[PDB]
């Protein structure tokens, strides 16, 4: 299981790198809509991040649901190929080499 | 109030299946040459656009022998 | 004895036969390999062999189309040497109609 | 085997064929008899001239002799000088068989292409009135002459393309329904013209690579009209183009006139400073920046690093400016996006209204006409469609990060996760469609029990789905 | 489970009557294809009662079902007197528009 | 009669003879073996 592990935990790395800029795209839609509209200054490059993380209809409600379709789906989607990268890839010589390599940097 | 709750068993049923029919959908279906040509149509899609950076859009018989 | 080799000679013999028009002469009677002749050019009458018989009292085989019936085996010498001799223009044996005799 | 050599034997001893050898070869060939007529006829001792052989050779074809038509190239005979035109159109008018030919034009209609419409087209001008051999070719590959269209292969000028070309007319064929069996032996014969044309690349490959790949972008004089390539993506011949020839081809036309063997990030470490190109840092093959600069890698990390330098002044239009003037912060953001739409009517064109079929393409082009509509609902100067117009700015912030998710989703896993990906894409959009399918029905349970019971306007068809 | 050895000799011997059915079918699917599907809704005189096809269903004869000739019947009766040639979403916008 | 065993023979030879730099004499006339002969010595005054 070291080839399923270590390869899996860079494709969560990835999938969370994934998250994180959505959080910041999530982020400047929920900061250009609320209010200190127009009240800035080098406080806007630092709550922007953090906002999303402790968290007028006249035909705009229906795409935002589908905004939260086509937002779940791709980083569903990432997740569960994150799910299922080591799937891919003689699969006996290959994880007793990786056995070895990291017993011997020990 | 107890049918309500066989709701709640019977819609987070065919929910959750096909949550998993979704997280298997791939498996089912040689497989080697089908991924090169997969990664071959994607990459001539993309070969296939102009191969000029991004900003510039607005800019723009005896081998036989052998 | 009609044994799995030999009904697979005289069965590819038949498809040969309807490939071509042919005619077979064989003993008219209902025994033998000359039953089982006349079950196949029946079932390959709708798929162009024409079977010629040519005869205690044997039983009269009731697959042959046109039936023939010692004292008669020198009509059947009679009538392959007028079939042998005779020219056809379409000639592609020469002519002379091929007359192959298997034994 | 038994009936034709006994007949022979009676032909032959009649003394008077010895010039009329000719008629013991139409015997030979209406029976099938390659290996008597190759020693008794066919042995140089007789005196034959090999100029009578063409009538016996135009029923060596339509009777179905494939062993025969071998013989006859192999003793002697100029296919490209007996192939006259009222020859080939003796083929197509009298000895094609009218089931195939129905076939074709079924063939034809539900699946046009542009090899169809051209062989769609030889048929019907010679039932009607040049690279002949290479219409003989597509005459036995139609009807599946399996063993005979082998034989006419292997006379053709270029033959690691017509493989493929015919790889192409069966695979289109081979899903005609009409005839399943027929459908399935073009199956079968279109994958050993896959195989026949993937060894007979690798034997090109094996020698110089430069000689083959110039072979694999060849004009063809029209014979489909393509290349060796671009048949082969079109009939999804897949056995040819995963076999490590073409898939190297590809790795040296993505990295482009850089070599491949520089690093990954030694090209990244130059777009960011255009002095360390001029030096050794590159290793390519005067002026090597329109070589570096046209290479698909580095015009696709163009189109990353501006993308994600695009939303940067996106976000910063949308927080510290975006007051009442559309500034000039905002209109270097209005043509930024008509750049991104100018291309897109570009992907307007070669699209055949089926690349807007993958659905992510149309949610690129779905977030530029909800951009515009941005565009609109801001030059209106009142606080009701101000607000209105930041809204459909913010929400289409979302939109132009979902591309840029989508672009990393898969550049990383393009490779043997992309069948598993965009399948499993596919499977979650139907997922959350029985989803959204589910919270119309939960809601009008919702709807339907509590108050406004009959308090009815067409409130009631957008309030139950939110 | 009497004799699980004579239910298992029994297991292996109707393993190749399904391979024998298969190779039968198939030589006979190879030829006209309308030829081969009369045979299996045949009557059959009251052998079992039931055709050749309903006789491998209640088998569960996977082997003689997953064939690409009873496969290719079902999917010509699935789609009917319409062809299989049209379309998919052919038949969807006729569905909606009677004159077409 | 250019078998396809009788087209291994002479067309390995001109490549040994490739290998070699030599000389083949024949029958100069566009026939038989000599015509088969001719199309490989015209296809490896290339290589
Ligand atoms: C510092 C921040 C603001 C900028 C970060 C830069 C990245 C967004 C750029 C520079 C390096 C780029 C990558 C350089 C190498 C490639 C390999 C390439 O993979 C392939 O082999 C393509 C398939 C093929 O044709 O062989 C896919 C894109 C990718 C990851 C590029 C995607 C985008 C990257 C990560
Ligand atoms: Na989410
Ligand atoms: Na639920």
């Amino acid at each position: 299981k070291i080839i399923m592990l270590q390869r899996m935990m860079i494709d969560v790395f990835f999938f969370l790198f994934l998250f994180a800029v959505w959080m910041v795209a999530f982020g400047v839609a929920r900061q250009g809509i609320l209010r200190k509209n127009e009240h800035r200054w080098e406080w806007i490059f630092r709550s922007v991040i953090y906002e999303p993380y402790l968290a007028f209809p006249e035909w705009i409600t229906i795409p935002l649901v589908c905004i939260y379709m086509l937002s779940t789906n791709i980083l569903l989607v990432n997740l569960l190929v994150a799910m299922f990268g080591y799937t891919v890839g003689n699969n006996d010589q290959v994880w007793k080499f990786q056995r070895f390599f990291l017993v011997q940097e020990y | 109030t107890i049918p309500l709750v066989c709701i709640y068993m019977l819609s987070t049923n065919i929910l959750l299946v096909n949550l998993l029919v979704a997280m298997f959908g791939y498996t089912v279906g040689n497989n080697d040459q089908v991924w090169k040509f997969q990664r071959f149509f994607l990459v001539q899609e993309y070969c296939s656009r102009l191969t000029i950076p991004f900003p510039f859009v607005i800019f723009a018989n005896e081998i036989l022998a052998w | 004895a009609l044994k799995p080799r030999m009904r697979k000679i005289f069965s590819r013999l038949i498809y040969i036969a309807q490939s071509k028009g042919a005619w077979i002469f064989t003993g008219g009677t209902h025994y033998g390999l000359m039953k089982y002749i006349g079950e196949v050019v029946r079932d390959n009458t709708i798929s162009n062999v024409v079977a010629i018989g040519i005869a205690p009292l044997y039983c009269l085989d009731n697959n042959h189309t046109h039936l023939l019936l010692t004292t008669e085996a020198k009509v059947r010498t009679q009538l392959e040497k007028y079939i042998s001799e005779r020219v056809i223009p379409e000639s592609n044996y020469g002519g002379k109609i091929p007359i192959v005799c298997f034994a | 085997n038994a009936i034709s050599f006994a007949l022979y034997k009676a032909f032959s001893t009649n003394e008077h064929d010895r010039d009329n050898w000719n008629g013991q070869l139409k015997l030979l060939l209406e029976w099938n008899q390659l290996d008597l007529a190759s020693d008794e006829i066919f042995t140089n001792d007789r005196n034959w001239e090999s100029a009578d052989l063409q009538d016996v050779m135009f029923t060596a074809l339509v009777k179905d002799r494939p062993k025969f038509v071998r013989l006859f190239l192999e003793n002697g005979l100029n296919l490209r000088k007996f192939l006259t035109t009222e020859v080939l159109r003796e083929l197509y008018t009298n000895n094609f068989s009218s089931l195939v030919f129905k076939n074709l034009q079924i063939a034809k209609n539900s699946y046009n292409d542009a090899l169809l419409t051209f062989v769609w087209k030889m048929v019907e001008d010679f039932r009607r009135g040049r690279h002949p051999l290479q219409a003989l070719f597509i005459w036995s590959v139609l009807q599946n002459k399996k063993e005979l269209s082998k034989v006419i292969w292997e006379q053709t000028r270029g033959c690691t393309l017509a493989a493929l070309g015919a790889s192409k007319l069966l695979k289109s064929m081979a899903k005609v329904k009409n005839d399943i069996n027929a459908a399935g032996e073009s199956e079968e014969l279109a994958n050993e013209y896959e195989t026949r044309a993937v060894e007979l690349f690798t034997e090109c490959y094996s020698n110089d690579e430069d000689l083959a790949e110039q072979l694999l972008t060849y004009s063809c004089e029209a014979w489909g009209g393509s290349n060796c390539l671009e048949l082969a993506v079109e009939a999804r011949d897949q056995q040819f183009i995963a076999q490590p020839g073409v898939q190297n081809f590809l790795s040296k036309q993505w990295y482009g006139e850089i070599s491949r063997d520089t690093k990954n990030w030694k090209i990244i470490m130059c777009l960011f400073f255009f002095p360390l190109i001029g030096c050794g840092f590159i290793s390519f093959r005067f002026l090597y920046y329109v070589s570096f600069f046209t290479s698909p890698f580095v015009v696709f990390s163009w189109n990353v690093i501006f993308y994600i330098a695009f939303l940067l002044l996106f976000a910063y239009v949308l927080l510290m400016d975006f007051q009442k003037e559309p500034t000039a912060l905002e209109i270097i953001l209005y043509v930024l996006v008509f750049v991104l739409l100018c291309d897109e009517v570009r992907q307007w064109y070669m699209n055949g209204s089926k690349y807007f079929s993958d659905l992510w393409n149309v949610m690129d082009t779905l977030a530029i006409f909800y951009f515009i509509a941005g565009i609109v609902f801001r030059l209106h100067s009142d606080e009701s469609s101000w607000y209105s117009g930041r809204v459909i700015f913010c929400l289409d912030y979302i939109v132009f990060t979902l591309r840029l998710i989508h672009i990393f989703t898969v550049s990383r896993n393009l490779g043997p996760k992309i069948i598993m990906l965009q399948r499993m894409m596919i499977d979650v959009f139907f997922f959350l469609f029985l989803f959204a399918v589910w919270m119309v029905a939960f809601g009008v349970a919702r709807q339907g029990i509590l108050r406004k019971n009959e308090h009815r306007w067409e409130w009631i068809f957008r309030s139950v789905i939110y």
